[PDB]
């Protein structure tokens, strides 16, 4: 009896941990997207700056 | 094929592409 109880507890623990894992996965990919976007914005502002000369 | 994939192991180091499906929170419409 007690053996099987401990087994089920280990199961639920692994479950919650992987829940955290997936959530953080999506967050990090979204951060990747945002960093790309800000890169493009930086360049665009920079070209306008350079066109401010003539 | 098109069949059940577990969208779980999903950290490609740099997928800054028209890819990385499901949730992205990218922008929908862009400059023009």
């Amino acid at each position: 009896w007690d053996e099987h109880d401990n087994r089920t507890r280990l199961a639920e623990r692994i479950d919650t941990v992987n829940r955290w894992k997936e959530t953080l996965d999506k967050c990090l990919t979204d951060l990747d997207a945002e960093i790309d976007s800000l890169a493009q914005a930086k360049e665009s502002a920079e070209q306008n700056l350079q066109a401010k000369n003539l | 094929f098109g069949a059940k994939l577990p969208w779980r192991s999903d950290y490609v180091p740099l997928l800054s592409l028209p890819q990385r499906p499901r949730f992205t929170a990218q922008d929908f419409r862009q400059r023009g």
